[PDB]
DNA sequence: CGATCCTCTCGAT
RNA sequence: GAGAGG
């Protein structure tokens, strides 16, 4: 059954942050993607079981992170990249200055 | 589900939007992509080294993927690249390209106005990567030249080239010089250069987004998971549109590569160049300015990535904001008298499909073993056992399914069991009460059963409705449901600061029937009724009657269901403590003393049993009170019976005769008025037509008749009448229903008027032309009992249809309103500093609701100091110890006689009194009309009543208190009512402010004389009350984490859905025609510049406002009057002799107008005597006004005001004949005789007004008020005779422009409030205040639209979730925006715990 | 950095409904996963009813980090926070 | 019987009040095209196939169809068909997952193109239950 | 304070700020016939000092941007003659608390 | 560029 | 796409 926007809204009003996350992740999608620490893109060549990762272009091999997002969000970010848009996902609030 | 990763787990804290460098696309790439063909290379079953696969994901569930391996459901897919032969544009960026092109010089490659221009200097200074560029473009788009050098001469970089007048054509650009088309490779060369300093000023980022990157050089090739295959038949292909379009762009690219390094036909090469562009761009976005797309064996056109993300069933709305979920269930719903309020009846098959993942602990191991032993087919069972490693053991197939020796740390996916928290829901979810947590109760049968008293929040009925159930899959997720979402926690709602659940239907009906003084019960039934109550003490109450037979009253046995320490007092109309009619309500210690129990006591009412019991006993006890009352009443009623038949619609032979004559007299009123209208005797009132006046009268007579006939019927109905019985209880039906079924259905309306002449001059071809009679225009004389005639039948069907048509509209329209409201306020929440803030950290309110109180902990309380006379106030609050008649009697105090005289204690009583008189003045300045009842936290009356019972106060003995005990006691209590806590002055004054009105209430209720003479409290009881107020006040405060934006949105939105009729019920008078309901609510929210009903409401000079004459004068002074409005006809005669008329009537005028050259052409106007009298006009005024226009170039003569026919004669002081006909136009159309422009119609109205009398009390003192059609606030407010202090307009945009943002805000609230109030609905102040403040905080009026709120400084991922999805995302990349990920939407998109309630703080060790 | 000292805390000395729910939930999760129990369960088995007991007897060893809109936080212990509600 | 519910007499339901028959026809044809490539109505076994539904095919006769009078429920395959992939590929038709009843009539005919085409009628008797609308 | 009666030429409009630190404020006589500040709907606005603004921002841990806003050409801001950056305190009557203080910043 | 929610069934490409 | 359900 669809847990639409309107239902998403009632969970916010109740302030049920975890239940709302669970509906949108554990029930439904939820996917583990590998992110580059430099470009912050889903570039990272997931070479599991052989402990290798690496992001070509960035010449990165150590600065890698794993995020838990909906497959639909992963799909979206890829579709934005398909339209030449960079949805750079960063793991630290760092606004540097 | 996926493998283990060594890489550290972290959430997303920022989203840096940007643009891909072609060099970055090539670097990121894994595949070359040279071939347009799929995978079949000359029949061979593999993949081609061109399109899809060459190192980027398998499409055959093969663990192989270019060394990375992983296989599907683990591989994210990898990006490949494609080298474009010649540069191409981007569909979305096309507009930005042209805009950037009108800012930079072609050849030169530099910005046009740096940095001497005293416009561009100010424009450059503005902080924004969008609002800066907005000013810049507008400034240098006018420029046609690069400029050699600049003024103080000052020489700088600037060539001598004329900038083209760029124009967009199809999907290309055309430049005008004073010609030649603009090349995609040409535009790049300019953009490739620019300047890092200059370009960052025009909204770009050196790192993330450059304008040279808006043009495509290298296109990113999406992997197969983005564009997957798989069909219905396993013999053919079945490719994605995206794949077909990428093959199409490749065919176009290889063609261009061929032609370039082959015979280039000069102009024929550009025919293939324009087609490569109509592919690259059309794959990203179809549905543009040019043409659509092709078949390609599939259902034409191609969707494109743009369409994929486009809202409502699109990637954002349909997949991210909402999505289909597991652990969900659905069915038809049924009521259950025998189910607890917080319960839900779950069909056994559903309980057996849905599971909970329980970890094996020593506390459950025995129960889990047994459940695993029962398996998936026997109810308290399970399907699946998960061990270490994560392997699921399928209990329905495993050979070891009957073996299984559980181990701690394993999980058992057990069936849904009794008492599990579940989320129960009914769509549409307009409320948070539409989605509540219930306790599972596994039952036989295929429906979901629910307690009847939960029907209202869900807006559920059992006529086929279906509801949804969601299962929490985590311990914390179950806690969230049980501790925040539970049904008992929702009983008293913040929407309208009152219960949203109450006793309904059979229970509401039988509770009345049971409660009658006449209703008595015998032992046998009593015993059964008592046992039916689960909380029963086992003690048989002593029967009301002990004489020939013990006989218990209904009130007695129902009081068993009411818990102890419950006090309730009411008073209806004739209620007098001896309650003759058995009306009102008096409950002491949960025993009903008097008062028939109905809707006012036991419904969703404000200060009823339910609101009281929740506050007094608690939510868990209140939810038992539902069942307890249901159980007794349902049983008593089951044994009593209740019906309704045709006989209940029948009134007396005599009543019918009286109804029949009531209608015939109405029929004559309409005839007399008709006959009068037709004789030209009926005079029309100022502001309305003779025909409008007639229609208004006829409809009133006709409505009067239905109401009079109906009241005649209602009176005739006996108390044994079943319809009357249901109306008395308040379970179903109202007056109308009785009237329409028994007496007369009445007038039918379409578009607020009686039945229109759909045929020429008649409503039906059974009538003659020009028939305005009741029967002819839709008056249903008959009742549903008597039956309707065909004419009546048709007309009723016409009226009926208008209802179904707007029902259908006032659902899709309100649904859209609700969405917009929710989206705009989504992110507003109460922070840890009691502040009200959005995702940006911007302040909306400094204290939530202005008092920092939770709406569900607030109730309407009287402010005792505001009302009454100055003498009544004195008698109530004054204590003069230095007066023998005005002290406290020694029977009120232990110190009574010891204090008479005093002096030192009178300084304290004078301090007490002065603050009370100060309060009275203050309240009268806040609440001008003198309304005392206001929603405030802490019910003082209830606390007082509780101390009275708890301490067993005897109103005979004197109190042990002191003036100091009372006066200082109350004073210290005030210093303890915390809403805020900071030791600073800003915060201390904010705290002082928040608690002002409550301290008023408190002082009025806890004054010395009241505490002593009225309440008669002891020191014991007084000190308990003092601590109870402090504790309940502190409980009443809003909790930081409260999602008030969504609350407000839903609190306004929900009632709007329930707004019945777009046409207002003001059907009597035709001058009451102001836009209301959903059309108005839409005008307000969209901030419509062109509203349907703009209106000024004019209050006269304070004097002087009772003067009916002064009102008529201000009306004619302000109502716009032109010459057209007073003129019958205008004529042009040839009267050559200026002092001798050709017109014999005019002779007398020419005799005069000589003492105290021209033209032989006369312009002669005839004026209307009545119109001149309706307006405050005299010929002299009209004449001197014509005279003061053309002055010397026209000669004006006129007839006297007494002179029979009103005439104005004009003359012009070759080619003359036309000039005069031209003048007449200006004379009529362009001349103001008197009045204010835009103010069309002004009407005089007598308004009621509560004003303080010279003795203190509020008195009704009526006042003449002017009501306008049209608006000119600025001009009307300066008219003498008005009260410029009280002038009002429903055009809040004008109040904003004239008076400022704060007055605009107050007027915007008044507006929103009125829409809600006109519908009879009530919404708490704080919800509409929050809306109005949000629309206001920017200094202007920001609409709840894509234009309004959606264009603000908020996160790109949160804006795209609303509307204009793709375009928001395109400008985000181009401007190289950063998203905080501080908003709800970005966290929903990220599948992360949002900083809302539960996640609005961190939990550490 | 950032942090407010114990002395200078201006947020409610009262536990919010959202704090209590998240507290009880987190602790329920722990107990559900064979974590040690800081109170004598008197025939109690449901992880939540146990967490409710540990809350009632103030034996929950957790700290609520209260963020203010600038980014500063106030650390409050379950032990110190008053449970009215 | 509140908020639009109703109380129905079980005894009169036992005597037949508001009881109804329910019929559902399932259709299939042997292919759409293929000069040599033709789908077949048969009871499918191994023959490398593995693309089976199961839902027991066990109620099917050698023609790939169930005889009228057999009780069907769950996802029991009612029409057995294969697509020739050059071994077999499953094209069998299961009974609606939620439905059950008795095979009523089984029609074997030919289309205008000469296509062996079948219609299977299944029969349920629906007795008035708790969430039924009247 | 220049009090014009009918209109100002846009030529004269481009001479208004050309002489700082002094300020020139133009008001149409017609706009001043009625003092807007006396209207029911207009609450009291208090131009708070540079130091008061400093304390306000400190006390609520704010940025100028995070504060509710008032337009330069706002009828009330013009009456008070507010400059951009200046903060005004709006003390208004409240049905909820009696008294409520909001704050707006000039733009 | 917007145009209630959710739910079902059907037929046809 | 249409028909429907609350
Ligand atoms: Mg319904
Ligand atoms: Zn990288
Ligand atoms: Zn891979
Ligand atoms: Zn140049």
């Amino acid at each position: 059954l669809r847990f639409g926007e309107m239902e998403r809204d009632c969970m916010i009003a109740h302030g049920a942050a975890s239940f709302l996350k669970e509906r949108l992740m554990e029930a439904s999608d939820a996917f583990r993607v590998h992110i580059c620490g430099i470009c912050g893109l889903m570039t990272v060549i997931a070479k599991l079981n052989h402990n290798q990762f690496e992001c070509k272009g960035c010449d990165n091999k150590i600065d890698i992170y794993q995020i838990h997002i909906p497959y639909a969000a992963k799909l979206l970010f890829q579709e934005l990249m398909a339209m030449n848009i960079t949805p750079r996902l960063y793991t630290d609030r760092s606004r540097d200055f | 589900g996926q493998q283990y990763s060594s890489a550290p787990l972290r959430t997303v804290k920022e989203v840096q939007f940007g643009l891909f460098s072609p060099e970055e696309v090539r670097a990121i790439s894994v595949a070359k992509i040279r071939f347009p063909e799929t995978m079949d290379e000359t029949q061979t079953r593999a993949k081609i080294g061109g399109l899809n696969d060459p190192r980027l994901g398998s499409i055959d569930r093969n663990l192989k993927c270019q060394t990375c391996q992983e296989g599907m459901n683990e591989c994210p897919g990898h990006f490949g690249h494609i080298d474009l032969a010649k540069p191409v544009f981007h569909v979305g960026f096309i507009a930005k390209i042209k805009k950037v092109c009108e800012c930079v010089c072609m050849h030169c490659g530099k910005l046009l106005l740096d940095e001497h221009n005293e416009l561009m200097r100010q424009a450059l200074a503005i902080k924004d990567s969008k609002k800066r560029f907005a000013a810049i473009w507008t400034l240098c788009k006018t420029k046609m030249v690069c400029e050699t050098d600049v003024p103080s001469l000052v020489s700088r970089g600037g060539c001598g080239n004329t900038q083209p007048t760029i124009r967009k054509d199809g999907l290309k650009l055309v430049g005008s010089w004073k010609l030649r088309v603009l090349s995609t490779e040409e535009i790049l060369n300019i953009f490739k250069h620019i300047s890092v300093k200059d370009f960052t000023s025009l909204g770009f980022n050196e790192v993330f987004s450059r304008p040279e990157w808006m043009i495509l050089t290298c296109l990113p090739v999406p992997p197969p998971p983005v564009r997957p295959s798989i069909s219905f038949n396993e013999s053919q292909r079945g490719e994605d549109d995206l794949t077909f379009k990428l093959a199409d762009i490749l065919k176009a690219n290889i063609s261009l590569e061929t032609l370039e390094h082959n015979g280039a036909p000069h102009h024929a090469i550009e025919e293939a160049e324009s087609l490569l562009q109509f592919h690259v761009a059309t794959y990203m976005d179809n549905d543009i300015a040019g043409q659509p797309q092709a078949l390609q064996k599939s259902g034409r056109p191609v969707k494109s990535i743009r369409a994929r993300l486009k809202g409502k069933e699109g990637r954002i709305r349909g997949n991210l904001m909402g999505k289909r979920v597991d652990f969900s269930a659905r069915t038809v719903i049924s009521g259950d008298p025998n189910l607890e309020l917080d319960q839900v009846g779950v069909p056994k098959s559903i309980a057996k499909t849905l599971t909970y993942p329980e970890v094996v602990t020593p506390y459950n191991i025995d129960r889990l073993t047994q459940l695993v032993r029962n398996g998936p087919n026997e109810h308290p069972g399970a399907k699946y056992v998960i061990r270490d490693s994560g392997d699921r053991i399928d209990l329905r197939y495993s050979k070891r399914a009957g073996d299984i020796q559980l181990q701690y740390g394993w999980k058992v996916e057990r069936h849904i069991m009794d008492n599990d928290p579940v989320l129960f829901n009914r769509q549409p979810s307009l409320h948070k009460m539409s989605m509540m947590a219930h306790r599972v109760k596994v039952i036989p049968y295929s429906t979901f059963r629910l307690n009847l008293s939960v029907t209202s929040p869900y807006n559920a009925d059992f006529d086929g409705d279906e509801m949804n159930l969601h299962v929490p899959q985590s311990e914390e997720t179950r806690a969230e449901l049980s501790q925040l979402c539970a049904v008992p926690l929702q009983i008293v709602s913040p929407q309208s600061n009152k219960p949203c659940m109450g006793i309904v239907q059979d229970t509401l009906c039988g509770i009345r029937k049971l409660t009658l003084r006449d209703t008595f019960i015998e032992l046998d039934q009593v015993l059964n009724m008592l046992y039916w109550v689960p909380d029963w003490d086992g003690v048989i109450p002593t029967p009301a009657i002990i004489k020939p037979k013990p006989l218990w009253s209904g009130k007695q046995i129902l009081s068993v269901a009411i818990p102890n320490g419950i006090h309730l007092q009411r008073f209806d109309e004739g209620t007098t403590l001896l309650s003759p009619k058995d009306n009102g309500m008096l409950i002491i210690d949960g025993q009903i003393i008097f008062g028939v129990v109905e809707k006012k006591t036991v419904g969703s009412s404000n200060g009823g049993l339910i609101h009281v019991v929740t506050r007094e006993k608690g939510p868990q006890v209140c939810a038992k009170l539902f069942g307890n009352i249901q159980k007794v009443v349902n049983f008593w009623l089951l044994h009593n019976g209740f019906s309704t038949g045709i006989g209940d619609t029948i009134a007396d032979g005599p009543t019918m005769r009286e109804i029949t004559e009531t209608i015939a007299e109405a029929k004559k009123k309409v005839l007399d008025v008709t006959k009068e209208a037709q004789a030209n005797l009926l005079t029309a009132k100022h502001g309305m037509t003779l025909r409008e006046s007639f229609e208004d009268n006829v409809v009133r007579f006709l409505n009067e008749a239905r109401d009079k006939a109906g009241r005649l019927a209602e009176v005739n109905l006996k108390d044994l009448n079943n319809v009357k019985q249901m109306v008395m209880a308040g379970s179903k039906g109202s007056f109308i229903n009785i009237a329409q079924m028994s007496a007369c259905v009445g007038q039918q309306s379409v578009e607020g008027k009686r039945i229109a002449f759909g045929f020429v001059d008649r409503t039906l071809p059974h009538f003659s032309k020009d028939d305005y009679s009741p029967e002819s225009k839709g008056f249903v004389e008959n009742s549903y009992l008597r039956g309707l005639t065909p004419q009546e039948f048709f007309f009723h069907a016409m009226g009926g249809r208008e209802g179904l048509i707007d029902t259908a509209v006032k659902t899709a329209e309100t649904g859209y309103i609700q969405r917009r409201l929710v989206k705009a306020l989504e992110d507003i929440m109460v922070h840890y500093d009691n502040t009200t803030r959005n995702s940006l950290g911007n302040v909306i309110q400094f204290i939530y609701g202005e008092d920092g109180m939770d709406a569900a902990h607030i109730e309407k309380q009287s402010l005792d100091t505001i009302g009454g006379s100055d003498a009544a106030f004195e008698k109530r609050y004054r204590v003069d110890l230095l007066n023998t008649d005005h002290t406290l009697d020694p029977s009120l105090l232990e110190s009574g006689s010891e204090i008479l005289g005093d002096l030192k204690l009178q300084v304290l009583l004078d301090e007490e009194y002065k603050q009370l008189v100060k309060d009275r003045k203050f309240l009268r300045e806040v609440f001008v009309d003198g309304e005392a009842n206001w929603p405030l936290p802490v019910n003082i009356r209830r606390i007082i009543q509780n101390a009275q019972q708890t301490f067993h106060i005897d109103h005979t003995k004197p109190s042990d208190l002191t003036i100091k005990d009372i006066v200082l006691g109350v004073k210290d209590l005030q210093e303890n009512l915390l809403v805020l806590r900071g030791k600073n002055e800003i915060i201390q004054n904010a705290q002082r402010d928040a608690v002002t009105l409550f301290c008023c209430l408190l002082r009025s209720r806890l004054a010395t004389r009241r505490v002593l003479q009225e309440y008669r409290l002891t020191k014991q009881a007084f000190d308990w009350v003092l601590s109870n107020i402090e504790a309940q006040f502190l409980r009443s405060v809003v909790h930081p984490g409260e999602m008030v934006g969504v609350l407000a949105a839903q609190s306004i939105g929900e009632p709007a859905t329930q707004m019945t009729l777009n046409t207002f019920h003001f059907a009597g008078v035709a001058s009451k025609k102001v836009t209301s309901g959903v059309p108005r609510l839409k005008e307000i929210l969209n901030v419509a510049k062109n509203m349907k009903t703009p209106s000024l409401t004019v209050y006269l000079e304070p004097g002087h406002a009772a003067d009916q004459e002064q009102a008529k004068l201000i009306r004619s002074a302000i109502e716009h009057t032109t010459l057209k409005s007073v003129t019958i006809a205008s004529e042009i005669y040839y009267d050559p002799d200026p002092r001798s008329t050709v017109i014999p009537e005019d002779e007398e005028i020419i005799q005069l107008h000589f003492s105290l050259q021209q033209s032989p052409w006369l312009l002669r106007l005839e004026l209307d005597r009545a119109a001149m009298n309706d307006k405050d006009l005299t010929m002299g005024q009209v004449g001197e006004r014509i005279k003061q226009t053309f002055k010397n170039d026209l000669f004006v003569i006129w007839s006297e005001d007494n002179d029979e026919k009103l005439i104005i004669r004009c003359r012009v002081v070759a080619e003359e004949d036309h000039m005069l006909k031209k003048i007449e136009n200006t004379m009529l159309e362009n001349i103001t005789l008197r009045g204010v422009e835009n103010i069309e119609r002004v009407v005089m109205m007598k308004y009621d007004r509560k004003v303080p009398s010279p003795t203190g009390e509020y008195v009704k003192e009526p006042e003449w008020v002017l009501e306008t059609d049209g608006v000119n606030l600025s001009e009307v407010m300066t008219v003498p005779g008005i009260d410029p202090t009280r002038i009002y307009t429903n055009s809040f945009i004008d109040i904003m422009e004239v008076l400022g943002i704060e007055a605009g805000r107050a007027a915007l609230y008044k507006e929103v409030y009125n829409v809600i109030a006109s519908d009879g609905s009530y919404v708490n102040y704080r919800h509409m205040a929050l809306l109005v403040d949000v629309m206001t905080t920017q200094g202007g009026l920001t609409s709840v639209t894509r234009h309004g709120f959606n264009r603000s400084n908020t996160g790109a991922l949160m804006r795209c979730s609303f509307e204009e999805t793709v375009e928001i995302l395109f400008e985000a990349g181009a401007s190289a925006e950063l998203d905080d990920c501080r908003g709800v939407s970005e966290n929903v998109i990220l599948g992360q715990m949002a900083p809302i309630g539960t996640g609005a703080f961190d939990v550490m060790i | 950095e950032k942090a407010i000292p114990k002395d200078q805390r201006a947020t409610t000395p009262y536990m919010t409904k959202y704090e209590r729910a998240r507290i009880l939930g987190t602790r329920a999760l722990q107990i559900s996963m064979n974590a040690p129990v800081f109170v004598d369960l008197e025939g109690e088995t449901d992880p939540l009813r146990i967490a409710m007991k540990e809350l009632a007897e103030k034996k929950i060893p957790l700290v609520i980090r209260r963020y203010l809109p600038d980014g500063s936080f106030e650390d409050w212990s379950v032990e110190e926070l008053i449970v009215d509600l | 019987n509140q908020e639009d519910s109703m109380i129905m007499n079980q005894s009169s339901i036992d005597r037949g009040l508001f009881r109804s028959l329910f019929f559902r026809s399932y259709m299939d044809q042997e292919k759409k095209y293929g000069m040599s490539i033709t789908e077949t109505f048969e009871k499918p076994q191994r023959t490398n196939t593995l693309r089976m539904k199961h839902g027991t095919y066990d109620k099917l006769d050698d023609d790939g169809l169930i005889a009228p009078g057999v009780r069907v429920s769950g996802e029991d395959v009612i029409i057995g068909k294969t697509t020739p992939i050059s071994s077999k590929r499953d094209a069998s038709t299961p009974l609606r997952s939620t439905e059950n009843g008795i095979v009523d009539q089984v029609l074997v005919t030919t289309n205008q193109d000469g296509l062996k085409f079948v219609k299977v009628r299944v029969r349920t008797t629906k007795i008035p239950q708790i969430g039924d609308k009247f | 304070i220049f009090v014009y009666q009918n209109n100002i030429t846009p030529s004269a409009m481009k001479l208004v700020p050309s002489i700082p630190p002094a300020t020139i404020e133009t008001f149409n006589e017609a706009a001043l016939v009625v003092n807007i500040t006396h209207h029911e709907l207009v609450p009291k606005h208090i131009r708070l000092s540079s130091d008061e603004k400093r304390e306000l921002l400190k006390r609520y841990r704010l940025k100028e941007s995070q504060l509710p806003r008032i337009q330069r050409a706002d009828p009330v801001a013009l009456y008070l003659g507010l400059k951009r950056g200046e903060v005004v305190k709006i003390i208004r009557k409240s049905e909820t608390s009696g008294r409520y203080a909001s704050y707006r910043i000039c733009m």
